[PDB]
DNA sequence: GTGATATCTGCTTTGGGTGGGTGGGTGGGTTGAGGCAATA
DNA sequence: AAGCAGATATCAC
């Protein structure tokens, strides 16, 4: 059989690269990575193109110019490099991915001259299709002689063997496909679009079809901005091609036997071997392991700091002057309580909701923005919404299908995170009624035409509101200043007010702070802890589930009795559970395993100042 | 040794005669000898139950097979078709040994596997699961009728028998009389809405049900599906994709509704023994009342009413021309933060068929039934709403007072006549809706005013209020002793249910209660043979006199029929086949205590004095 | 196709040295419009824009409300012609070009005018959804979409030049600005 | 006498409603009237 | 009527 010299040389050199390339530490970089390919779910190896370029520049150039031609041989080299380990079945297939290609091309630079070369592009995913199994090499039985033919390559069309393997056999038409000994690969089709940055001025966006295979399937989601590394190929019009096993199914080139009197056109698709984001079962021990040693000692030092509450408060909100209590409340919301389930299967809410009622231009939006920028999972939205979904689900009809579907709202998109809601007093009646269940039961229930669903809304809500008159009236109570109903107010753990103090000194402090922030953007900010440090510390601290002790039990019971005796707003069991949640969050803040009385004292201070502020002018 | 493979695949190994015979013998021995913890022959009872009901399927728990036959358990996921065929043959041999005449009822026994440990999501299925036994879960979105499929074909002289596979037309006209058929059903399974990330399109799979597996599930159901992941060449898929992609399907082996549900048939003899022994207890009523939402500090009237609603009354149709419902509807109404929503959530968790909906999230047609438009088939079709889907179940409605009035008026027919009548778009029909409605509402202004009556506190009118058999008023009063007790209970509840870990009677475990309820609703039909007509009639007249004087709530004939339902439900709780005097007395007390609670605070003392003789 | 140099930079710097460059540019901005000096100065400052701190909106938003028959549309047209990355659009829903983002993902004029100026002519004729979209763009400089399985945030760092008419046939002196044009005060405060 | 290679024969096509709505609208067909949810 | 799949007789070497 004729032998492709270039591809074989590439295979040999790639095997050498895999075996010999050395990391900084002196170990073989890719031996330890290939050691992971013994698992059944893992079949792809990610190789940095810069490492390969350092090892051998001629090999890298040959791969770049003949990627489509030589890729199967690189996969064969990987198979050889993995063959030693006993756990791999002989039937397993392995694939190579290439990570860091120095140069990038635009979607409108994908011309015919790029067919078969290694390329990297960026795009916004518009649509993802279901996963399929795709045949790569078929095993067939010959019906004339019962000989078994293996490794029949497929070319965009279901192909059967051309001639029987047996020299005596002359069969050309009768074969049987055997699925159990054939080879399949995972297959996914995605449709991507030009990013808004790349879209030329006054031009309709240009779309592209990308094919993901093996591990790359289900790794990109619609709306994501992703970098794809792979190759540009042509895909013929399969509908025109006729084969012994497959009839044709209802200008281009003419003259192929499989074409009859028909024409064959082509279209360009991108065959991606690697997908990444364009801009890039937990437990305390695993969280620790994910961190480096420096980060772990920083987290421990943070846990040991005796001024942690104040340092965290100042670090999180450096641009805001004053309002220390509001910062403390928002921090406690960020740490959260311990969600629990009862013996009968019902849930006890562990999340904390906070409300901030403010005068105009009092920086409540600043609080919401700080939390939104800090939190990994956080959604910022307005009470008055642009879409029909709003803060909860909506039911909309697909015109073509006539089917009814759920459109998700803000509280659904923020599930397991934080929802910052601005202008919380402008909600509509549908959202107003649904938010009862959303805030307490943490679910949204729908029984409408074509839809019957319970949707998860396990969220912590941080809300910002305006007073009814547009200016806060100290003579009245907080309940008298806002338009929130009493049942909604009972669902909030903490309430805060921000009043415009018509004071010269406060005005002078705020003006100096703003002007200093603008004059020296970098120099103005001074955080005891960096935001990344706080993110790691919060990730570590959320793994603790402090237990309520007996003394804390007695203190909580006494405080609840006092609150009820003191008192359409009223002290309900919700205040008791809010106090429990706040105590749990206070204990969590110090990575502690038991809720001590001190945490209860602090939580009761905050909650008592919230309740009194709700009641009296 | 069976485990040792001489350079063959598992399929090849089990295909040859030696290992095939060994597997057959091992499985037969497993069926004959397997015993449970107590030592009872499991499959002797299972086969007896199968044959008494004239069924054709034997269910095998994977864990038992793995414990007793580890090699067979290992083989089963890798070569499912062959192993299942061998199991079917061995099962038929054993069954015919136990019941030698059973061959007249059926000639094939299907072995079905449950509790398969290899659970996968619909999104997670890859090419490495092809031709394996897999377990997945989802929502049934589409379901065909039961269709006849060729099994053993004969052609016209008449050609010899020919077998039919799921993937290609057989190659020899068909003789209808001499051909053999099988039941065929195709279902579409979808990701459950609570498991798909918000704003994302769900994934779906197709499944094929055969023989006695058909009609195992209905659209809208939550199902766990165990079957074979199968792929077959499809030309139009290839055309569509431009690549040689194969179509996939699940060849179903076992279908279960697995959201904590046990059927009456699945109850064993020991379970029935335990249930009967429990019913013998003198305090069983109190123990069942205490089992309703044990993590709520006492609201003893609500728990009693909810237990009665769960067990239910007895439908009657004296001469085929006068239908009376057996269901008991409940309305909770009271102050905020009193655990009304928690009660509704508990009822949803404990019931076999329950649908939970809230306030403005429910529409009129979504509750009862809706007319679906189509672009290509018949233009208009009828589809089931909440009440139809919850037929013989429970519909829970939270924020009942916040509903749109037009949407709230759509349940009137279902609450009394237990049917939904639709006359729309060429469709004139009636559907069955026999469901218990449990609703929770807040009073006008968000606080119940003791100086007023129940009718003054709520915005609901007489027609809807009369449809509720039991009315419960939840009041949040400030009392230091009660507040301390509630606080000490709630904090203890938060201590007990840390994830690391009034009646005076011990409640039943929730699993025990679920078995008890299913047995009583299925195997007990209490009969109302005798009743003190004069006492009930005199009581009804007194109640109607007082209701007209005060106007606290309307009293109608529906109040007489509710008492009879409550007496039947009380008898059902005791597993009694005939209602007795103590059931009627309990029903009277429940109705009178409810009525007194609807009065103003000043009048309450007089009302207890008026009806003291009954309340004694 | 049928529709800097060192000398050009030297000319620009020579202009920048002149004592009255502000008024010269303001006069050049819109020669046809008559006697609206302060409006022209504000529009010039909007064209230049503030400093991108990269920590702070640097964008300047201007609303021209007034009686019918003035030269508001002409000013908006002149600014639209001047700016390189600008969009001219209308608040009316029936409008051919929309403000909102809506398989092909179609971003609206606000996203298209990112790092540019969006001219909105019938500001008072916006529906509630468009008002919410505009508030989000002006407050957060982003546009969130969750539709047809697509979830994303699109950058919209755009300066709004809006034109508004009163609800009545003429401006009512007895009425303030808020009650003369039916728009929320929360939107006007941006 | 075997390997092409030229001739001959039978199948089914078309989009279509006597080929079904118990095939399916991800296999593809204007116009109007009729239920929904969100809407005002 | 137009064209591909299959069957088969026929020249040539
Ligand atoms: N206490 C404060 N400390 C620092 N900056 C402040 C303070 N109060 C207001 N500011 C400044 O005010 C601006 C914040 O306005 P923001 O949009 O957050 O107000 P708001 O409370 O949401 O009001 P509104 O919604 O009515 O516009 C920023 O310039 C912020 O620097
Ligand atoms: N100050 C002005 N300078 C120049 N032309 C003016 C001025 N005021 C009015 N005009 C004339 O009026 C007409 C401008 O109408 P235009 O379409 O610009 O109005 P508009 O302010 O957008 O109002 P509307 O949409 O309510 O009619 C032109 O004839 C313009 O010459
Ligand atoms: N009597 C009680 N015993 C135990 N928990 C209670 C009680 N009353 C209220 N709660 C708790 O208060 C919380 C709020 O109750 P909720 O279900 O909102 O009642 P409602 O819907 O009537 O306002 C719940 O999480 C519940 O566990
Ligand atoms: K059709
Ligand atoms: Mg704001
Ligand atoms: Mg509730
Ligand atoms: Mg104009
Ligand atoms: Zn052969």
């Amino acid at each position: 059989e004729v032998r492709d010299e270039v591809a074989e040389k590439c295979q040999k050199l790639f095997l050498d690269f895999l075996e010999e390339f050395q990391s900084s530490d002196g170990e073989i970089k890719y031996l330890q990575l290939a050691e992971e390919l013994i698992r059944p779910e893992r079949n792809t190896l990610v190789v940095s193109f810069v490492d390969l370029e350092q090892f051998n520049q001629q090999l890298s150039t040959t791969i770049q110019e003949e990627f489509y031609r030589v890729y199967p041989y690189l996969c064969r080299a990987l198979k050889t490099f993995v063959k030693d380990r006993k756990e791999i079945p002989l039937a397993k297939d392995f694939y190579v991915a290439f990570q860091d290609l120095p140069t990038r091309h635009k979607i409108r630079e994908l011309t015919s001259s790029r067919i078969g070369l290694l390329t990297r592009i960026s795009g916004q995913v518009v649509r993802t299709h279901p996963v399929h199994p795709e045949l790569v090499s078929g095993t067939f039985l010959c019906l004339d002689c019962q000989t078994v033919i293996r490794d029949v390559e497929q070319q965009f069309k279901y192909t059967q063997p051309n001639i029987c393997r047996n020299p005596v056999c002359a069969n050309r038409r009768r074969f049987l496909l055997d699925t159990n000994k054939s080879r399949f690969v995972d297959f996914q089709k995605v449709r991507i679009q030009e990013t808004q940055a790349e879209l030329p001025r006054g031009s309709i966006p240009r779309s592209l079809e990308v094919i993901l295979r093996a591990e790359a399937v289900e790794s990109a989601q619609a709306g994501d901005k992703c970098d794809f590394t792979g190759t540009l190929i042509v895909v013929p019009d399969v509908s025109k091609l006729s084969t012994p096993g497959a009839r044709a199914e209802t200008e281009g080139i003419r003259g192929l036997r499989a074409l009859g009197v028909r024409d064959l056109s082509y279209r360009l698709v991108f065959l991606a071997c690697c997908v990444a984001p364009t801009n890039p079962e937990q437990t305390a021990e695993s969280i620790k392991n994910q961190m480096t040693v420096k980060e772990w000692e920083k987290v421990f030092e943070m846990s040991q700091d005796k001024n942690l509450y104040h340092n965290l408060c100042t670090s999180l909100f450096p641009t805001i002057h004053g309002n220390d209590e509001v910062k403390r409340g928002v921090l406690l919301m960020l740490f959260g309580g311990v969600p629990k389930t009862t013996g009968e299967g019902t849930s006890l809410r562990g999340d904390i909701n906070v409300c901030i009622v403010g005068d105009p231009s009092t920086a409540k939006s600043q609080f919401l923005k700080h939390v939104e920028e800090f939190s990994p999972r956080a959604v910022y939205t307005s009470g008055k919404a642009s879409s029909a979904a709003g803060l909860t689900a909506a039911v909309v009809r697909d015109e073509e299908s006539h089917e009814f579907v759920i459109e998700a709202g803000a509280l659904m998109l923020a599930d397991n995170g934080v929802c910052c809601i601005d202008e919380f007093d402008k909600m509509d009646v549908r959202d107003q009624v649904a938010i009862h269940e959303a805030m307490e039961q943490q679910t949204i229930s729908i029984t409408k035409a074509g839809v019957k669903a319970t949707l998860n809304a396990r969220t912590s809500i941080l809300a910002a509101a305006n007073p009814i008159s547009g200016h806060y009236d100290r003579s009245k109570s907080l309940k008298q200043n806002i338009n929130l109903s009493a049942p909604i107010m009972s669902r909030f753990d903490l309430f805060f007010i921000l009043v415009d103090e018509c004071n010269e000194v406060t005005d002078y402090a705020i003006a100096r702070r703003i002007v200093d922030l603008h004059s020296r953007i970098e120099e103005s900010i001074d955080r005891v802890y960096s935001l990344d440090d706080i993110r790691r510390y919060l990730l570590f601290a959320r793994q603790f589930k402090p237990k309520i002790s007996k003394e804390s039990e007695d203190f909580i019971v006494e405080q609840y009795k006092h609150l009820r005796q003191r008192d359409s707003w009223r002290i309900t069991v919700r205040q008791l559970e809010s106090m429990i949640r706040l105590s749990e969050a206070m204990a969590r803040m110090h990575c502690c395993d038991e809720v001590q009385p001190k945490h209860v004292k602090e939580a009761f201070r905050l909650l008592n100042k919230s309740i009194i502020r709700v009641e009296t002018p | 040794n069976l485990e040792d493979l001489k350079g063959h695949s598992v399929r090849e190994w089990v295909s040859m005669a030696g290992p095939r015979l060994e597997i057959h013998h091992r499985f037969k021995n497993f069926l004959r000898t397997h015993v449970d913890s107590h030592g009872h022959n499991v499959f002797k009872e299972r086969i007896s139950d199968m044959c008494k009901e004239n069924r054709e399927s034997l269910v095998v728990n994977y864990e038992d097979l793995a414990a007793r036959e580890h090699v067979l358990a290992y083989f089963l996921p890798e070569a499912p078709a062959e192993l299942l065929q061998i199991f079917d043959e061995a099962a038929l041999e054993v069954v015919l040994a136990m019941y030698p005449k059973y061959d007249r009822i059926t000639n094939h026994i299907h072995v079905r596997i449950s509790h398969l440990p290899l659970v996968e999501e619909l999104r997670s299925l890859r090419q490495l699961h092809l031709n394996q036994l897999i377990r997945t879960s989802g929502v049934v979105t589409s379901c065909t009728g039961v269709l006849p499929q060729l099994s053993m074909v004969k052609y016209n002289f008449v050609l010899g028998p020919f077998c039919q596979s799921q993937n290609q037309e057989v190659k020899p006209e068909v003789n209808m009389e001499e051909t053999i058929y099988q039941n065929y059903q195709r279902i579409r399974i979808q990701e459950s809405p609570g498991k798909v990330a918000a704003g994302r399109l769900p994934r779906s799979k197709d499944a094929i049900l055969l023989a006695d597996l058909v009609d195992s599930c209905k659209p809208g159901d939550e199902i766990e599906l165990t079957g074979i992941y199968h792929n077959n060449y499809d030309g139009s898929l290839n055309t569509a994709n431009g690549f040689p992609v194969f179509a996939t399907v699940i060849l179903a082996n076992h279908v279960a509704k697995k959201d904590n549900k046990v059927a009456v048939g699945e109850l064993t003899d020991e379970d029935v023994k335990m249930i009967t022994s429990l019913s013998k207890d003198q305090q069983i009523g109190e123990k069942i009342f205490a089992s309703i939402a044990p993590s709520i500090y006492g609201h003893e009237d609500i728990k009693r009413g909810l237990a009665l609603a769960l067990f239910g009354g007895e439908p009657k149709n004296p001469g085929g021309k006068h239908k009376v419902r057996g269901d008991i509807n409940v309305l909770l109404c009271g102050d905020p933060g009193t655990a009304k929503s928690q009660f509704l959530k508990y009822i949803e968790k404990v019931s076999s068929r329950a649908i939970f909906t809230t306030g403005q999230g429910a529409s009129a047609v979504g509750l009862t039934a809706y007319v679906q438009r189509h672009p290509v088939s018949r233009e208009w079709t009828l589809e089931a709403g909440a009440l139809v889907l919850a037929d013989r179940g429970v519909c829970l409605i939270d924020e009942f007072d916040k509903m749109n009035d037009q949407d709230r008026t759509s349940i009137h027919e279902a609450m009394e006549q237990q049917s939904i009548s639709i006359s729309k778009a060429g469709i004139v029909t009636s559907l069955q809706a026999r469901c218990t409605v449990i609703a929770a509402a807040n009073p006008i202004g968000g606080r119940y005013d003791p100086s007023l009556t129940f009718s003054e506190n709520v915005d609901l009118t007489e027609p809807i209020i009369s449809r509720f058999d039991i009315l419960c008023v939840v009041r949040d009063t400030v009392d230091p002793v009660q507040d301390e007790m509630l606080a000490r209970f709630v904090v203890g509840s938060h201590v007990r249910h840390h994830p690391s870990n009034t009646y005076g009677v011990e409640p039943l475990p929730q699993e025990v209660l679920k078995k008890y309820i299913i047995y009583a609703k299925e195997r007990v039909h209490p009969k109302l043979n005798q009743m003190d007509q004069d006492k009930v009639a005199k009581m009804y007249s007194d109640l109607r006199k007082e209701s007209m004087a005060t106007g606290s709530i309307p009293i109608t004939v529906r109040h007489i029929e509710s008492m009879i339902r409550m007496a039947e439900a009380h008898a059902r709780i005791h597993l009694r086949d005939y209602v007795i005097e103590d059931d009627v007395n309990m029903a009277i007390r429940v109705m009178l205590e409810s009525f007194i609670d609807t009065q103003k605070f000043s009048v309450m003392r007089s009302m207890r004095k008026t009806f003291a003789r009954y309340l004694s | 196709k049928t529709d800097f140099s060192e000398k050009r930079v030297e000319l620009l710097k020579e202009l920048s040295r002149k004592p009255d460059i502000y008024e010269r540019l303001a006069s050049a901005l819109a020669p046809s419009i008559y006697e609206h000096e302060d409006i022209k100065k504000g529009i010039l400052l909007q064209l230049f824009g503030g400093t991108r701190k990269d920590f702070f909106r640097a964008e300047i938003n201007i609303l021209l409300c007034g009686d019918p028959g003035t030269s508001k549309s002409q000013l908006l047209q002149y600014v639209y012609n001047l700016v390189p990355r600008g969009q001219y659009t209308s608040g009316k829903g029936s409008s051919a070009v929309g403000l909102t983002a809506y398989l092909v993902l179609q971003t609206g004029a606000l996203v298209l005018s990112d790092n540019g100026i969006c001219c909105i002519d019938e500001f008072d004729k916006m529906n509630e959804s468009t008002r919410s979209v505009l508030h989000e763009v002006m407050e957060q400089q982003t546009l969130s979409i969750a539709k047809a399985g697509i979830i994303c945030q699109l950058n919209a760092r755009t300066s709004v030049l809006a034109a508004a008419n009163p609800i009545e046939s003429q401006w009512n002196p007895k009425k303030t600005t808020i009650e003369n044009i039916q728009l929320p005060h929360t939107l006007l405060s941006r």
